[PDB]
Formats: C-alpha cells, structure tokens, sequence
C-alpha cells in the first residue's frame, strides 16, 4: 500500500507535496 | 464538511475566541436607550456553544 499520506496542537491542515508510507 | 451543526430598542453583544482548535462563542442581550455608540455602564456575557473545528482563523466576515 501507499495511500496513507503525511507532511499547532490540535491544528490540520489538507492543502499541497505530501509524502505516503510503504 | 468534517463538522457540521444545527439548533433601535435592542442591543445584541457576542465574543468569539479560538483556543486548542476549540472555538468558543458567548452572549448578551439587551434593551438600549441609545444607539449612537454601547451603552456607559457593565452587564455579562455568558456562553453559548464550544465547537471542536481545530481548523485556523485570522480573518472573518460579517454576512448581512
Ligand atoms: C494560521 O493562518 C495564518 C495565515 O492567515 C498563518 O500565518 C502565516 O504564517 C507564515 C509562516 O511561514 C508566515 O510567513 C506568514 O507571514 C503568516 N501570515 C499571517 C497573515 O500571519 C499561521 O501560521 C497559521 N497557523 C497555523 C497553526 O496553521
């Protein structure tokens, strides 16, 4: 698989870039 | 989308602040003698809703 994506407290953020783990 | 939510002789008063990505809204209302400018002397404001939006403010608008 490689969907799961990655790059505040309690801050979020979706905009682009993104690395996904192996 | 991730959240969503549902429920002159007059003065209406509100704060809003953001804290831990929690955003947090407060009230009052009033009769007024005068509209010229808030009125000389205190009254509280209590709360009204905690929303758990953790999403970032720095900006807003007033819709009419
Ligand atoms: C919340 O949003 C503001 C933008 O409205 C972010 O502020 C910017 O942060 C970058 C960091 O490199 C600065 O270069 C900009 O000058 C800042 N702009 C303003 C208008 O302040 C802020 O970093 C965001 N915070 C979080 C936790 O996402």
């Amino acid at each position: 698989n490689y969907n799961y994506l990655y790059r505040k407290p309690f801050e979020r953020d979706i905009s682009t870039p993104l690395q996904s783990y192996g | 989308c991730t959240f969503e939510y549902v429920s002159f002789k007059n003065l209406r008063e509100f704060v809003f602040k953001n804290i831990d990505g929690y955003f947090k809204i407060y009230s009052k209302h009033t009769p007024i003698n005068l509209v010229r400018d808030l009125p000389q002397g205190f009254s509280a404001l209590e709360p009204l809703v905690d929303l758990p939006i953790g999403i970032n403010i720095t900006r807003f608008q007033t819709l009419l």
